[PDB]
RNA sequence: AGAACUGGCGAUGCGGGAUGAACCGAACGUAGAGUUAAGGUGCCGGAAUACACGCUCAUCAGACACCACAAAAGGUGUUAGUUCAUCUAAGCCGGACGGUGGCCAUGGAAGUCGGAAUCCGCUAAGGAGUGUGUAACAACUCACCGGCCGAAUGAACUA
RNA sequence: GCAGUCAAGCGUUCAUAGCGACAUUGCUUUUUGAUUCUUCGAUGUCGGCUCUUCCUAUCAUACCGAAGCAGAAUUCGGUAA
C-alpha cells in the first residue's frame, strides 16, 4: 500500500526513537545528487539518515503523540526538509564528524536535535563549569 | 451545473479606498485613482470591512463563473497600480542599423518616435497613452521604460511600441530587430 | 409515460396439473395508469423468464404510495439506456419528496441530456440514500450544506396587460 | 552583434512558438490546441522551426 | 469620501424560516414558510396557520416576502405552527403596506354601487377643502 | 428498369402537409347546432407571448414524418455518465537519481547511432568560474531547486 | 474533375516544411455515360464576333500565417471575386 508506505515511514521512525537515546535533526533542505550519501555508510555505525516526502514526514509525527511527547519540540523544525541522524554521543564532536563531508558555498545542517534542546551544538559538558561555578554564582553573588 | 454560490476575495491594503456602485468601480490610493466599468458582467460586490471586499456569482454556470476570478484580478491590479504602480521595460534589439528612439509632440500630444528601424527612411509614431509616462534608462543601453497606475494602459502602450516594429518580408528568425518587453513589474518596491 | 404512479405488479405462470401453484414474481413499475403498468410487467418478465402473457396471469396490481411524502430525500437512481450508438448503464442522483417525483425528473433529464425517449430507458434501481455523504454527486451535495441560503437575482414578473405605464424592475 | 541575451529576448517573440498544422497559426510554445475556430481548435500542433 | 463604499443588493433569501406569499393555485393569497430547500427551483413549504398544506412547491408560484422567523430545517407541521405563532408572523405581515394594499384592493372590489356613489360624494367633499388649502401656502 | 401482397392515384372533391395526382386525416344530396380528426395556437392566422425540468450561443446556430441530402474524422466548448487508480492511516508546489562511456558496436554512445540485457545501489548540492574587466586577478551573481497543500484528486473513455 | 481521414513511406537525419502507398469518407455537375420526364400541328446545330452579369476550386494585385524562409527567388496556407 501507499498508506502502508505512509505507515511504513511511521513504523520505522518510531522504532528509531525507541532505538536511540539521542537524535540529531540535521537540516537536509536542498542538497541532492551523489556525494554525502556515500560517506554515510561509513557513518552508519552511528546513525540512520532518512530523506523523505514532507507531508508524510509530518504525519509520522502525528502518529507519535501517543508517547514520548518530547518529540513535539522537534515539530517547529519539521519545516522544509530535515533529516535524521539517530544517535548516541558525542553531540558536539561526533556530530562534527558527521557534519564534515565537504561544504558547499556546512553541508548543510541548520537545525539541531538534542533531546528537548536545540544547541549550536557546541556546549553540553566539558568541565562541569556550569555546575560548580554557575550553579552557585548568585550564591556567589549573595551567600 | 449551476453553482449555487461561488465567490472570490479582494484584499484592500492600507491607504486605499475602493468604492463600487452599479458595477462602476473607483479605486483610490497614494499613487492616484483609477475607475473601471464592470457592467458587462453580473457579479455582486460586498464589503466585509475596509480591508476586504468579496465578489460572488449566484447560481452560475461555468462560463459565468470564469468571469468571477477575472473580475477579482482586474480589481486587484487597480489596487496594485495605485499603490506600487506599474513599470514595464523594453529593449531595442538590432543587428546593424541602430534604432533611434525619441519623444516628440504635436498639439501638445506626445508620441514615441522611432527612426532608422532596419534602416528605414520612414518614421514610426506611437501615441503615448494618457497616464503612462516614458523614461529612458541611464545605465542600461537601449532601454525605454513605461510606467503608470494602469497596467492596462502601460502594457498596451508597450505593445503598441513593439508592434510598430515588425519586420515585413524577411525571415523573422534571422532578422530579429525590434523593441521588446524585457521586464515587467512595479514602480515602488525594488526592481 | 407521464405523471407517474408506482405500482406493485405481481404475476405468475398459469397453473398446470403438473405444477399447480407456480412461483409468484413481483416488480415495482413506474407508469401513469395500470394498463401501462401491466404491459410493462410483461415486457420485463419476458426478458427474464420464459413467459408470454398468453401463458401467464397477473395476480395482483397495487399502487404503492410514498411513505413520507413531505420528507425531502436524496435518491440514488440506476438506469440502463440506449443511445443512437449503443447501450449504457448510468448512476444519477435526484433530490425530491417522493420516488414518483424523482422518477419523473429522471425521465425528463434523460430526454434533455441524452435525448433518450421513454422506450429507451430501463429503471434499474431507485433508492433513498441513507447517510448524507454517501451522496456522490456534486449537484445534489451543494444543497446539503449547513444553513443554506441563496437569493434569486433578476426577478421577472409576468404582466397581465399589454402596456405598462412604468418601466419595470427586477428587484426581488 | 546582438548580445546573446537580447537575441534570446527577441526569440521569445520571434521563434519560441508552436504552429497549427491545419491553419498555420503562430501559437504559444507550450500550447495543446489551436486557438482558431477555422481549424476546429485542432490539437495537431508542431514547433515553429529553428534557423539553420 | 474615505471609507470604501459598496452598496450590496439585499435580496430576499430562500432559506428555512423565510416566509413566502403564494401566488397561484388554491392556496393563492395565503402565507406559508419555507421548511427545507429541495433545489434551485423547488422547496418544501408549510402554512399551518393559513391552512395551506405542507407540500413541495415550485419557487415560481410563490413570492418571497421580507419576513423570516427562526425555524429548524425539516420541522414538521406541528412545530412549524408553534414557531410561526411564537414569532408573531401574521402580526408583522398585516402591518406591512404590502398586506394593507391587498386588503385595500379587496375592500374596493366589494363596494356596492350605492357605496361607490358615497365614495364619490365624500371624495368631492375632501377635494373641496384641499383645493382651498392648496392655494393658501 | 422489372416482379410479389395490400392499399391508393388514375375516375375524387374536402381538412392538413406554404406549394404539390399518389403522404396524413377523412371520402362528398341541401342546410342549422354541437364535437373532433390529421395539423396547429408570437404576428401574418382561427387558437395559452400557457405551465414544468433540462440542454443549446453558432464572425455559416436551430426549428418537425413522406421532404426537398450530408460522411469518415476531429474539438481543453458545455452537459450528464463509465472504468481504473489516489485519498480521513478534487487536488495543489518543489525532489525523477548512483555503482557501471556497465556487457556486444564505436569520437561520445549513456536509459539517451545501433545489438542483447538494464543487475545491484541509497537516502542530503560551490561549474579550476556565466559574463564586465585583465595575457591572466579582484568584486557582484546563478546550477540534481521549491513553501508544497487541504474531502476530494488523476488518468482513460462514453454520448 | 476536386477535397479529406489513418500514416507505412519520401524527404542526408526527421511520418505530416513540402509530399504520401495500402486502404477509406466525401464533394462537384463546364467530362463521359446511364435514364427517356418535357418538347416530333416544331424550342433554329459547332465555332467565332459583340456585350452584360454571376460563381470561386484565386493566376495577378492588398494585408497576413508557414517553410527543409540567411539574402534574392520560390513554395504551403488564411481573409479576399
Ligand atoms: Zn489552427
Amino acid at each position: 500500500g501507499i498508506r502502508e508506505k505512509k505507515a511504513e515511514y511511521f513504523a520505522k521512525l518510531r522504532e528509531y526513537l525507541e532505538e536511540y537515546k539521542s537524535l540529531f535533526v540535521v537540516g537536509v533542505d536542498n542538497v541532492s545528487s551523489q556525494q554525502m550519501h556515500e560517506v554515510r555508510k561509513e557513518l552508519r555505525g552511528r546513525a540512520v539518515v532518512l530523506m523523505g516526502k514532507n507531508t508524510m514526514v509530518r504525519r509520522a509525527i502525528r502518529g507519535f503523540l501517543s508517547d514520548l511527547p518530547d518529540f513535539e519540540k522537534l515539530l517547529p523544525f519539521v519545516k522544509g526538509n530535515v533529516g535524521f541522524v539517530f544517535t548516541n554521543e558525542p553531540l558536539t564532536e561526533i556530530k562534527n564528524v558527521i557534519v564534515s563531508n565537504r561544504v558547499a558555498a556546512g553541508l548543510t545542517v541548520v537545525q539541531v536535535y538534542d533531546n528537548g534542546q536545540v544547541f549550536p551544538s557546541s556546549i553540553l559538558d566539558i568541565t562541569d563549569e556550569e555546575l560548580v561555578s554557575h550553579f552557585v554564582s548568585a550564591v556567589s553573588t549573595i551567600a | 451545473m449551476k453553482y449555487i454560490q461561488t465567490e472570490q476575495q479582494i484584499e484592500v491594503p492600507e491607504g486605499v479606498t475602493v468604492s463600487i456602485k452599479s458595477r462602476i468601480v473607483k479605486v483610490v490610493g497614494p499613487r492616484g485613482t483609477l475607475t473601471k466599468n464592470l457592467k458587462h458582467i453580473d457579479v455582486t460586490f460586498t464589503k466585509v470591512n475596509n480591508q476586504l471586499i468579496k465578489v460572488a456569482v449566484h447560481n452560475g454556470g461555468r462560463k459565468h463563473v470564469a468571469a468571477l476570478r477575472t473580475v477579482k484580478s482586474l480589481v486587484d491590479n487597480m489596487i496594485t497600480g495605485v499603490t506600487k504602480g506599474y513599470k514595464y521595460k523594453m529593449r531595442y534589439v538590432y543587428a546593424h542599423f541602430p534604432i533611434n528612439v525619441n519623444i516628440v509632440e504635436k498639439d501638445g500630444a506626445k508620441f514615441i518616435e522611432v527612426r532608422n528601424f532596419l534602416g528605414d527612411k520612414k518614421i514610426r509614431n506611437v501615441p503615448v497613452r494618457d497616464g503612462v509616462t516614458i523614461e529612458f534608462s541611464t545605465n542600461v543601453k537601449d532601454e525605454i521604460v513605461l510606467s503608470g497606475n494602469s497596467v492596462e494602459d502601460v502594457s498596451q502602450n508597450a505593445a503598441d511600441l513593439q508592434q510598430i516594429c515588425r519586420v515585413r518580408n524577411k525571415d523573422i528568425r534571422k532578422f530579429l530587430d525590434g523593441i521588446y518587453v524585457s521586464h515587467k513589474g512595479f514602480i515602488t518596491e525594488d526592481l | 409515460m407521464a405523471h407517474f404512479k408506482e405500482y406493485q405488479v405481481i404475476g405468475r405462470r398459469l397453473p398446470t396439473e403438473s405444477v399447480p401453484e407456480p412461483k409468484l414474481f413481483r416488480m415495482r413499475i413506474f407508469a401513469s395508469n395500470e394498463v401501462i403498468a401491466k404491459s410493462r410487467y410483461w415486457y420485463f418478465l419476458q426478458k427474464l423468464h420464459k413467459v408470454k402473457k398468453a401463458s401467464g396471469e397477473i395476480v395482483s396490481i397495487n399502487q404503492i404510495n410514498e411513505a413520507h411524502p413531505t420528507k425531502v430525500k436524496n435518491f440514488g437512481v440506476w438506469v440502463r439506456y440506449d443511445s443512437r450508438s449503443g447501450t449504457h448503464n448510468m448512476y444519477k442522483e435526484i433530490r425530491d419528496v417522493s420516488r414518483v417525483a424523482a422518477v419523473e425528473t429522471l425521465y425528463q433529464d434523460m430526454a434533455a441530456r441524452h435525448r433518450a425517449r421513454f422506450r429507451s430507458i430501463h429503471i434499474l434501481k431507485v433508492a433513498e440514500i441513507e447517510k448524507t455523504a454517501d451522496v456522490k454527486r456534486q449537484y445534489v451535495k451543494q444543497f446539503l450544506t449547513k444553513d443554506l441560503k441563496f437569493p434569486l437575482p433578476h426577478r421577472v414578473q409576468k404582466s397581465t396587460k399589454t402596456f405598462s405605464y412604468k418601466r419595470p424592475s427586477t428587484f426581488y | 552583434i546582438i548580445e546573446p541575451s537580447l537575441k534570446a529576448l527577441a526569440s521569445k517573440y520571434n521563434c519560441d512558438k508552436s504552429v497549427c498544422r491545419k491553419c498555420y497559426a503562430r501559437l504559444p510554445p507550450r500550447a495543446t490546441n489551436c486557438r482558431k475556430r477555422k481549424c476546429g481548435h485542432t490539437n495537431q500542433l508542431r514547433p515553429k522551426k529553428k534557423l539553420k | 469620501s474615505t471609507d470604501s463604499i459598496v452598496k450590496a443588493s439585499n435580496w430576499r433569501l430562500v432559506e428555512v424560516g423565510r416566509v413566502v406569499l403564494i401566488k397561484k393555485g388554491q392556496s393563492a393569497g395565503k402565507l406559508a414558510a419555507i421548511v427545507e430547500i429541495i433545489d434551485q427551483k423547488k422547496v418544501l413549504i408549510d402554512g399551518p396557520k393559513a391552512g395551506v398544506p405542507r407540500q413541495a412547491i415550485n419557487l415560481g408560484q410563490v413570492v418571497l416576502t421580507p419576513l423570516t422567523f427562526a425555524l429548524p430545517r425539516g420541522a414538521r407541521t406541528a412545530t412549524v405552527s408553534k414557531k410561526w405563532a411564537a414569532a408573531a408572523v401574521c402580526e408583522k405581515w398585516a402591518a406591512s403596506s404590502w398586506a394593507k394594499k391587498i386588503a385595500q384592493r379587496e375592500r374596493r372590489a366589494a363596494l356596492t354601487d350605492f357605496e361607490r356613489f358615497q365614495v364619490m360624494v365624500l371624495r368631492k367633499q375632501k377635494r373641496y377643502t384641499v383645493k382651498k388649502a392648496l392655494a393658501k401656502a
